[PDB]
């Protein structure tokens, strides 16, 4: 989930936008 | 601001800024 | 902190603090 | 929605928790 992709690994715009509505 | 480790309120802030009027969901667990 | 007008990042911050590990959704529009 | 209840009117815990997962 987002924590694994962005908190414990380096986040990206690409991944953040996966969580926009 | 997005290309780093982002945790907790720092992550929510990034979602807020990126997603804008689309809104977002934050599901840490 | 919740019993006031809360807009933008201020609102998202309140959701983050209240919802904790439940997470939340922010849908302004 | 949340903006109407919490931004343009006074928010409450009760309303915020409606938006927790």
């Amino acid at each position: 989930g987002i924590v694994e992709q962005c908190c414990t690994s380096i986040c990206s715009l690409y991944q953040l936008e996966n969580y926009c509505n | 601001f997005v290309n780093q480790h982002l945790c907790g309120s720092h992550l929510v802030e990034a979602l807020y800024l990126v997603c804008g009027e689309r809104g977002f969901f934050y599901t840490p667990k």
